[PDB]
RNA sequence: CUGGUGACUAUAGCAAGGAGGUCACACCUGUUCCCAUGCCGAACACAGAAGUUAAGCUCCUUAGCGUCGAUGGUAGUCGAACUUACGUUCCGCUAGAGUAGAACGUUGCCAGG
RNA sequence: CUGGGGCGGUCGCCUCCUAAAAGGUAACGGAGGCGCUCAAAGGUUCCCUCAGAAUGGUUGGAAAUCAUUCAUAGAGUGUAA
RNA sequence: UUAUUGGAGGUAGAGCACUGUUUGGACGAGGGGCCCCGGGUUACCGAAUUCAGACAAACUCCGAAUGCCAAUUAAUU
């Protein structure tokens, strides 16, 4: 790599909050606030609101249950 | 599907093109270099005859020793040299082989210079 | 080297039982990762191509190699040798963070997400994925970007066909819609 | 090329040269090194 | 009027004339067709007097291959000219036809139906013909 | 199947055509295990014969003394004339 | 036999099938240094050797394609005689196309096995 | 100059065809260009290979930039051939 | 001058590998009149492809006869 041509790239961890998964990867984000490593060194900590393990898709959860059909609305509706 | 490309068919290409403007005549014998991963290859070469004058190569037992690919480069320029003074021949036309005149190759040239064969 | 510890270990033995590979170098690999923006909008404007660069800039850790046309247009107003787009060839260590993070964090993020296309793929064993917009990328920030634009992320793998490369993706933990 | 340039040794004034630019292209006059027979040596030659 | 759609130069050395036929001396896309005995120019019309002429007889119940297309223009000096002074404007199309070129292919016709059919379409052409069939 | 045929030396360009007023057509036999002869075949018996025959039907050649079994591999036709100006036959190994 | 480097119009190529790896050649492993990327150690360069014949590569088989290619005949044509015929005749030369066939190279020098 | 003259057209140079496989060869024969341009679009050294098509991909449409494969040149070569 | 040998060159003829011209077959990349994001089928099929058959002063994968240029070349003049 050339040198004073790349933007500075550095080892952050990538926190997911919701569901306090940990990983390590470089990035050019810069954190004031700092985490503790398995290996024995501190990076900077990027907090992600969802990630792999938390997003619905990956997951697979099911949020929402799948619409009734008209037929069972009808009977469910009125009882009969 | 990336298709790797075979680095001596391309240098060959580029050898070609070298040897338009450059031959070996019995006066100024070519000094061809074929380099690979491991090995550097010499051979002084009169295009004319089509006959091969003088050769040293790392792969050579003597030259074989445990040194820098660079290191063992000089070696074999140094080597060539000496055998090109035996036959005679002090006026040599360097072939790069379509290599580039940097590192191991450079370092075969100039020991062949340094041991007084004339480029 | 987490997705390329799993490559190595998990990922290889999965492939090679998978199709009976002779040779461990038989087994597929991604060679480079390429991301292509198109601006079609610096025609118009200089400034939207600098801005550009700049997420890419961001988004890949590298400086982009600006592309310039290759003929003249015009349809789109474009002259020959104008730059209206970047590129950016990812490599390496370099290439698996953002392959990591791109199924870890960047996907998660896309809007409205349901999956990757299956179908992304030349016949050649080579997948190309198209973003949206360059938000769902964590380093870019909303306020920084004045306009949200998409980006196409080509994929080159060693693997001769899709399914050897579908495999791969799939091993990576790469979403596939299905 | 648009105009006729005459070249003229710095050092000697000779004009040992005649030549042809673009004057909207190369407003300025334009120079080059150039073997000056009288001082027998190449030497910067600049148009008059 | 069979005519070629665009020509690189619409004015051209006349063709010549002399020689026996270089190609399509066989009936090769019909049962009977009709062979040249003798050299001339086939102008378009010509050859649209013909096919007329052979496809009303033949009720349209058979096919009719024309082998002959007027490729070459020539030119006509305008009227009451002196000599000189640049070539004419394009005038007409023309087909050279050797002898033993077949120039027209008939079939899904019986050979009696065939033979005067080509013999209506004969006497709308300059050269001379015979009557022909496919060879084995 | 049989038609006989005579061989043929260097010819003119007046002998050849006095052949063909003659009614027998040039020919030559090449193929395996015969090296190459040039022949004279009368037209009529040749039409005959290849009408039995057909075609590719194979055919006993007098070549001089000996008879080979040849095929019909080419011929050269003059439509105007409805002649056969040359015939090619074709050894075949059996 | 293998490799380097030359000669020759592809009979030498392409494609398809198969085989091969102490050495050699690669792929490969890294980027500390020389050196490098209009971004990227991809390439180039260099330092190496954990792994691998997968590919390249080398070898073998083949005639599908490409290439080569007769003999015979034909077109054309020099000359001559005859004619004015979209000609004829004789003599010499003699294609193109096509056909049989050839062909999955042949070799020089140097260093290893 | 001129298939009489006038009128019209033309006049130097370059490329092709006519031109009859050396060269040369005419008509008011058939076609086109030139009266420049470039400070690199010159020199050298090193490096590199196209057009097009198919497929995948967002702004992006037949066609922009990206990727793979095929592609022997159908590209390019300042400007006619 | 002829014989012998070597060479330059692209005409006649021929051919369609290129650039154009062209006839008859099939055949479709991809949707419209047509029958379902849930499939079909009686234009165009224009892209393209393929088989067969023709054309060219300014087309050429080819390619003569002659003529031309030569030869420490022989015969005759
Ligand atoms: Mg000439
Ligand atoms: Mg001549
Ligand atoms: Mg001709």
């Amino acid at each position: 790599m050339k040198q004073g041509i790349h933007p500075e790239y550095h080892q952050v961890i990538f926190l997911d909050t919701t569901t306090n998964f940990k990983f390590l990867s470089g990035s050019t984000k810069t954190s004031s606030e700092m985490m503790e490593w398995e290996d024995g060194k501190e990076y900077p900590v990027i907090r992600l609101d969802i990630s792999s393990d938390s997003h619905p898709f990956y997951t697979g959860r099911q949020k929402f249950a799948a619409a009734d059909g008209r037929v069972e609305r009808f009977n469910k509706k009125f009882g009969l | 599907m990336i298709s790797k490309i075979d680095k001596n068919k391309v240098r060959l290409k580029r050898h070609a093109r070298v040897r338009t403007n450059l031959s070996g005549t019995a006066e100024k014998p070519r000094l061809n270099v074929y380099r690979s991963n491991k090995h550097i290859y010499a051979q002084i070469i009169d295009d004319n005859k089509g006959v091969t004058l003088a050769q040293a190569s790392s792969k050579d037992s003597d030259i074989a020793t445990t040194a820098t690919k660079v290191e063992l480069a000089t070696k074999v320029g140094e080597a060539i040299a000496k055998k090109a003074a035996d036959k005679g021949i002090k006026e040599i036309v360097f072939d790069r082989g379509g290599y580039l005149y940097h590192g191991r190759v450079k370092a075969l040239a100039e020991a062949a210079r340094e041991s007084g064969l004339e480029f | 080297n987490r997705l390329k510890e799993k490559f190595n270990t998990e990922v290889t033995e999965n492939l090679m039982k998978k199709f009976n590979y002779s040779s461990v170098m038989e087994v597929p690999k991604i060679d480079k990762i390429v991301v292509n923006m198109g601006v079609g909008d610096a025609v118009q404007n200089s400034k939207v191509l600098d801005n550009a660069v700049e997420e890419l800039e961001l988004i890949t850790g590298q400086k982009p190699l600006v592309t310039k046309a290759k003929k003249s247009i015009a349809t789109f107003r474009l002259r020959e040798g104008m730059p209206i787009g970047a590129k950016v060839t990812l490599r390496g260590e370099r290439m698996y963070e953002f392959l990591d993070k791109l199924i870890s964090v960047s996907l998660p993020r896309v809007r409205d997400f349901q999956g990757v296309s299956k179908k992304a793929f030349d016949g050649r064993g080579n997948y190309t994925l198209g973003v949206k917009e360059q938000l769902i990328f964590p380093e870019i920030d909303y306020d920084k970007v004045s306009k949200v634009r998409g980006m196409d992320i080509v994929i080159v793998t060693t693997a001769n066909t899709d399914e050897e490369a579908r495999e791969l993706l799939a091993n990576f933990g790469m979403p596939f819609r299905k | 090329m648009r105009v006729n340039v005459t070249l003229a040794c710095t050092e000697c004034g000779d004009r040992n040269y005649i030549t042809t630019k673009n004057k909207r292209n190369n407003p300025e006059r334009i120079e080059m090194k150039k073997y000056c027979p009288r001082l027998n040596k190449y030497t910067l030659h600049r148009e008059t | 009027m069979l005519l070629p759609k665009r020509v690189k130069y619409r004015r051209q050395h006349r063709p010549k004339t002399t020689g026996r036929s270089k190609g399509g001396n066989y009936v090769t896309f019909g049962e009977f067709g009709l062979q040249a005995t003798t050299t001339s120019w086939i102008t378009s019309r010509q050859i649209e007097s013909a096919r007329i002429a052979m496809t009303r007889y033949m009720k349209r119940g058979g096919k009719v291959w024309i082998k002959i297309f007027p490729h070459t223009p020539y030119t006509k000096k305008p009227l009451e000219v002196r000599m000189g002074a640049g070539k004419g404007a394009v005038e007409g199309w023309i087909a050279v036809v050797k002898p033993g070129r077949i120039l027209f292919e008939v079939a899904g016709v019986s050979e009696e139906v065939a033979r005067e059919a080509l013999r209506l379409a004969s006497h709308k052409l300059p050269v001379k013909t015979k009557f022909v069939k496919r060879e084995e | 199947s049989l038609k006989s045929i005579i061989r043929q030396g260097k010819q003119t360009r007046s002998d050849l055509k006095q052949l063909r007023k003659s009614g027998k057509v040039p020919a030559v036999v090449y193929g395996y295990g015969t090296k190459n002869v040039s022949v004279k075949v009368d037209e009529v018996e040749f039409i005959k014969v290849i009408r039995e025959v057909g075609r590719n039907g194979v055919i006993e050649l007098g070549v001089g003394s000996k008879t080979i079994k040849v095929m019909v591999a080419d011929y050269q036709f003059d439509p105007l004339k409805n002649q056969i100006t040359h015939i090619d036959f074709l050894a075949i190994n059996m």
